[PDB]
């Protein structure tokens, strides 16, 4: 459950919408909009995908993250089919935090070729939802993350 | 109390990461919680330190669902 919570600041995150064909490997942006100027320290966020349709193969920092080699990690869960994100500007001075709207992290995946067997539509949509999410500024200061929910559309192929 | 839960608020987030981290680089000299050892040695080989935040991260990352050292 991401928590119904009250703080002093907010930002949006987003997943990118892609239209895509069964079959096919592509890259699914996630974006933070609205972001706190004064910078967040540190964010955990889990998304969910239908490992029916889709395959994450890969998983990117975006370019807003800042010293990814040391301030990025994720995992996924494979059994549960999630994705989970950890941010944190490791040397805490306050000078890695993200202040700038953009792309956080962009997945990798494929779509299955076989989504429309047994089906007779030619066209599906895959939900990728949303699980905890908790971010803070440097002083630990909650940010609230307006999460919204993205679909991979899918056509049959031929 | 809750192991891996140094500012003692009841649940391990992002918040008690950044302590850790702060914790062992001395950028703070002590958790907001009590018993440093009991929250914050989460492995239980009696030593704070960076192998602790490294659970903390697996923890976060939901590698792993619990810490070493338990309640019981
Ligand atoms: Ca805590
Ligand atoms: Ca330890």
């Amino acid at each position: 459950i991401h928590e119904a919570e009250t703080a002093d600041y907010i930002l949006d995150v987003l997943v990118e919408g892609v239209k895509a064909k069964a079959g096919d490997t592509v890259e699914i942006p996630l974006k933070f909009e609205n972001v706190p100027s004064h910078g967040i320290q540190s964010f955990n966020l889990s998304l969910y995908y239908d490992s029916k349709a889709i395959e994450v193969l890969k998983v990117e920092p975006g370019s807003i993250i800042t010293d990814p080699a040391n301030n990025f990690d994720y995992n996924i869960v494979y059994k549960d089919s999630e994705i989970v994100f950890l941010f944190d500007d490791d040397k805490q001075k306050g000078e890695g935090l993200i202040k700038t709207d953009g792309v956080f992290a962009k997945l990798t995946v494929r779509i299955k070729p076989d989504i429309f067997k047994d089906s007779g539509s030619t066209k599906k949509y895959s939900l990728i939802t949303f699980g905890e999410s908790n971010f803070c500024d440097f002083d630990l200061k909650p940010i609230l993350a307006v999460l919204k929910e993205g679909k991979v559309e899918i056509e049959k192929l031929e | 109390a809750v192991i891996g839960d140094v500012n003692a608020d009841g649940v391990v987030n992002i918040s008690d990461y950044v302590l850790m981290k702060r914790y062992i680089l001395r950028i703070i000299a002590d958790f907001p919680a009590d018993d440093d050892m009991w929250v914050g040695d989460v492995n239980g080989d009696n030593v704070i330190n960076d192998i602790d935040c490294n659970y903390l991260k697996r923890y976060l990352l939901h590698m792993i669902r619990e810490f070493p050292k338990n309640s019981y």
